């Protein structure tokens, strides 16, 4: 990896998200999308570190302030979009082919914290918010499929969430130590995903019917001591990170338990181990990895990134390499690959982006 | 026999040995299931991979102002900010639970230690060229883990009837699970309400599954083996015969060959004795219940009067025991227990963030909601009242001088009512078959969609 | 009348054709149940067979949510119609007997109803 540009939106506030666009045609440019203050802008990446900007919309309240964005696209349409979202508690969807703000869903009675759509359908969408809740949308038909919470959901603050390869199940983390498994195969939930589809209110005088999950297939506050603000599945196993300066890779369970069999009153977790970094114990810096998962990369609370390569085996002898630059010294909220691994963007507390390429 | 330092210096060598052992097992289990992890992934992205290649999605492309520069030499780029219009958000709200009821809420291993103890045993044993000697030099070792008596027998380390194992055992040991852990008062087993244990006096008025069964049925049916036999299915109005020859909170009080006077908590705490307690019948202190005909939502009723409803095992003529069918009958002083609350609306209010609209009109002095949540101790309220002064906030509401109920995580509907110095409804707490519970109540007449409220500061005056 | 009112679970705003946000008429909401039959398995204490009695039970009482002392031998002939079939087939007659007689001692059923019961379930049993 080489750092190759560096980019500052002229807002000077906080970029919290950034986004390449996994959905681009092979041969089509590497589009990435960023959030921060009331505005999401989105880059076409070209040769020779050059960052070309494509659009940019602000919200028309002045208080709004996005946290994140996700891609997903229109079956019926292949247009991109970009959700987005944050303090305001509103999800827009933005359609970036016609530059159009098309849907948007009130509902969290406070702020999101993370939006990830489903691995194999483009119309399910999961906001984790600071209202304690999951929720999962299905934006073609507009309706509340689900919320996740309730008397054995989060305490508090919701600060991350994820689903796994295959779009089975979803495990979440937040402010009260714990971290969660909702499975969304069981015969409830795939029941009403179809019975969502089916929703047309032009035939009814009745609201969809939302299922409260009040439950979690899976519980623990057992691997980090404090907030958890990242979570991502690798495979079957979980990464996830605290402040204590080094993200954990666990199994619900003992070693041998199957994720599909763990029981929802299980007990036991597997750590695995752990990659260790210094000085990122402020909340709300997010790790990432590719589309292939061989890489997973972590930004710090002043200017470093590191980038694991997750091939090995072990976590202590896990190939590291820290990228670092004279004029990044802002705090780094996140990272994204561009699919092919290529590309790295990192994006920071003073509205700056990085650009790293590989090779 | 090899001398106590020796010995205690063999514990540590084994102890050492395993604890070594065991940590190479696991490092390689973690590296075999890191590796079957990874083949998941690939096998799984490339399924992944492919539906994106079947796919054919449209490039993003180019368009008040925003630039953005480059620390690195690159031109300045600007272009038209687009904005997007906007959209009304509603009132914060946290999660909360649905309740119709409130709810109480209360305020070197094993595994290993086995495996050094034979360890130390096989030594013992190939000595010759489970003793005593070892306990002691482990106890040296891992003081804490205890003496040697204590690991002298850690080493060596509730029927059902139903199943192949049904022990034949006591009447009170096949009832148990029951007898204890089952609430006389809501009819459940490890009930949500009722944390306090059912004295002893409140329950009481061949292979095991039939021996068992035996002793327990003519605990109930005494000597009539005729019935025995029929509930014991298998045996005879003989055989059995055979087998025989060889405002403070209301707690029911269990003072047995003690009358009800001064030295009766009841008494003492002010309550009238219920039909929970196990005193009496001719007890001077129950609660009579009301012979009314109707109504009794007046002092006329001495039920009303007293601030409870109508108990439907004592009020036998007022209609409160009759007609579990619908919620209007008779007796207008049993809304609470019988749950009959009115269709609330819920809108951002027209104070400050949520309020709660009633959806039918109301008369003055009708029941519109019970306002619930969970209950909890004095003390959980103060450490809970810390953690909720941040939000300049509070769902604490005094239910008694020893509980509080709290709807910040579970409640009803009510809950979303104001806070106003004038009110049109009101909270009055009743007890309710030995339950304190809140009423909310209109304060004058009602009409449909008014915004309700009710003056928080007497349901804060726990002085 | 004349404002915008939303669904206290969801706070989805309401769609004309209501009123009625009555979603929770749940006399006995979802949650409490999941959170009653997880209560009871916890207790290591107690055999699985009185616990599935007690479990189902508990559901029962909690369906139609009798009050009264005097509803219970009522209830006690809903119970073995509505979950007879169950106990049966999950081989839990004789708890379901401790558990008849339990509520004997604790005064809430006659014996009249402690084996007008066992004999609607045998009666029951052999319908199979
Ligand atoms: C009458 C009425 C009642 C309710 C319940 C609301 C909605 N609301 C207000 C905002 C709010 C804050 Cl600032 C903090 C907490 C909160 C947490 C979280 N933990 O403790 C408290 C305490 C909670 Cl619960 C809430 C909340 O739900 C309303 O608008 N009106
Ligand atoms: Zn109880
Ligand atoms: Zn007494
Ligand atoms: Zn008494
Ligand atoms: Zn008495
Ligand atoms: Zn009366
Ligand atoms: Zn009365
Ligand atoms: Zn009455």
């Amino acid at each position: 990896f080489k750092c190759v540009n560096s980019l500052k939106e002229d807002h000077n506030q906080p970029l919290f998200g950034v986004q390449f666009n996994w959905h681009s045609k092979e041969g089509d440019p590497l589009v990435f999308a960023t959030v921060g203050s009331n505005r999401v802008t989105l880059y076409e990446c070209h040769s020779q570190g050059e960052i070309r900007l494509l659009q940019s919309y602000v919200d028309a309240d002045a208080d709004e302030n996005f946290y994140t964005c996700a891609w997903t696209y229109d079956s019926n349409t292949s247009h991109p979009l970009l959700a987005v979202a944050g303090s305001r508690g509103i999800i827009r969807i933005i359609n970036p082919i016609t530059m159009q703000c098309i849907k948007h869903y009130v509902g969290h009675g406070n702020a999101i914290n993370e939006l990830k759509f489903h691995p194999r359908d483009p119309n399910l969408l999961l906001s984790v918010s600071k209202d304690h809740a999951l929720r999962l949308w299905n934006i073609q038909t507009d309706t509340l499929v689900a919320i996740f919470g309730g008397v054995e959901g989060h305490r508090d603050e919701v600060l991350s969430a994820d689903y796994d390869l295959l779009g089975e199940k979803i495990m979440s983390c937040g402010m009260d130590h714990s971290l969660k498994l909702w499975r969304i195969n069981s015969k409830r939930m795939m029941n009403a995903i179809k019975e969502s589809y089916d929703y047309n209110p032009n035939k009814t005088n009745r609201p969809f019917i939302s299922q409260k999950i009040h439950f979690p297939d899976f519980s623990t506050r057992d691997i980090h001591r404090n907030y958890v603000d990242c979570v991502r599945w690798l495979g079957d196993l979980i990464l996830s990170k605290s402040c204590e300066n080094a993200i954990v890779c666990w199994k619900p369970g003992k070693m041998e338990d199957d994720i599909d069999k763990i029981k929802p009153s299980e007990s036991n977790v597997t750590i695995l181990g752990r990659f260790d970094y210094s000085q990122c114990d402020i909340w709300y810096m997010r790790f990432s990895m590719d589309f292939w998962q061989k890489m997973l990369a972590l930004g710090n609370q002043v200017g470093k990134l590191y980038v694991w390569d997750l091939e090995v085996e072990d976590p202590h002898k896990a190939k590291c390499t820290t990228l670092t630059h004279h004029k990044c010294g802002a705090a780094i909220r996140q990272t994204s690959f561009s699919r092919d691994s290529s590309i790295l963007i990192a994006v920071c507390d003073d509205a700056s982006i990085w650009r790293w390429d590989r090779l | 026999e090899k001398g106590p330092i020796c010995w205690r210096k063999r514990v540590k060598s084994e102890y050492m040995r395993l604890r070594q052992l065991k940590r190479f097992r696991r490092a390689d289990e973690v590296k075999s299931m890191f590796n079957s992890n990874r083949q998941k992934i690939q096998e799984r992205t490339e399924i992944l991979n492919q539906e994106w290649k079947q796919r054919r999605i449209q490039p993003v492309h180019i368009m008040r102002e925003c630039s953005v520069t480059s620390d690195l030499d690159f031109p300045k780029q600007v272009i038209p900010l687009k904005t997007l219009n906007a959209v009304a958000s509603v009132p914060i709200m946290y999660s909360w639970s649905p309740l119709q009821q409130n709810f109480m809420v209360e305020d070197i291993n094993d595994e290993i230690f086995v495996e050094l103890v034979n360890a130390l045993g096989q030594l013992d044993r190939r000595d010759e060229k489970p003793s005593d000697k070892i306990f002691e030099a482990i106890s040296s070792m891992f003081p804490d883990k205890g003496t040697a008596e204590e690991l002298k027998e850690k080493y060596k380390e509730t029927p059902n009837i139903d199943g192949p194992n049904a022990k034949s055992v006591q009447r009170e040991q096949s009832l148990h699970s029951f007898h204890t852990l089952f609430c006389r008062r809501c009819f459940k087993y490890d009930c949500f309400l009722h944390p306090f244990h059912a004295t002893p006096n409140t329950y009481k008025r061949w292979s095991g599954a039939e021996a068992s069964m035996f002793r327990v049925l003519i605990g109930t049916y005494y000597d009539n083996f005729c019935a025995i036999a029929r509930l014991i299915g298998t045996k005879t109005c003989r055989q059995v015969y055979e087998f025989r020859v060889k405002v403070y909170n209301y707690q029911p009080c269990d003072h047995p060959r003690q009358p009800c006077d001064n030295s009766c908590p009841c008494v003492i705490a002010q309550n009238f004795c219920e039909k929970f307690c196990q005193c009496s019948s001719e007890c001077q202190n129950r609660f009579p219940g009301c012979r009314c005909k109707a109504q009794c939502n007046t002092k006329q009723c001495p039920c009303y009067l007293a601030v409870r409803e109508c108990d439907p095992d004592l009020c036998l003529t007022c209609g409160a025991a009759d007609h579990w069918d619908s919620k209007n009958v008779s007796c207008k002083n049993c809304s609470i227990q019988r749950g009959s609350k009115k269709h609330l609306l819920l809108a951002p209010s027209d104070v400050a963030g949520w309020g709660i609209f009633i959806k039918d009109p109301v008369q003055k002095n009708e029941f519109i909601s019970e306002y619930c949540g969970e209950i909890i101790s004095q003390d959980e309220a103060d450490r809970r009242g810390k953690v909720y002064d941040k939000y300049m906030c509070s769902f604490l509401f005094n239910l008694n001088n020893d509980f509080v109920v709290d709807a910040t995580r579970k409640g009803n509907k009510i809950r979303f009512a104001n806070h106003s110095v004038n009110p049109n409804c009101y909270a009055k707490v009743m007890m309710v078959n030995g339950d304190h519970r809140i009423g909310i109540f209109a304060k004058r007449a009602i009409q449909t969609g008014e915004e309700l409220f009710f003056d928080y500061r007497y349901s804060q005056a726990d002085a | 009348h004349n404002r915008l009112y939303f669904h206290s679970d969801t706070c989805l705003p309401l769609r004309p054709q209501e009123m009625e946000v009555d979603d929770e008429d749940e006399k006995d909401p979802e949650w409490l149940r999941e959170k009653t039959i997880t209560q009871i398995e916890e207790f290591s204490d107690v055999n699985e067979g009185e616990k599935e009695v007690m479990k189902l039970w508990n559901l029962h009482v909690m369906k139609h949510g009798f009050i009264a002392d005097n509803q219970m031998n009522h209830a006690c002939m809903l119970f073995v119609e509505n979950y007879g079939q169950k106990i049966i087939k999950k081989n839990l007659c004789r708890n379901f007997m401790l558990h008849l007689v339990s509520m004997h001692d604790f005064n809430l059923i006659s014996i009249m109803s402690i084996d007008k019961a066992v004999t609607k379930l045998r009666e029951m049993q052999q319908k199979l």
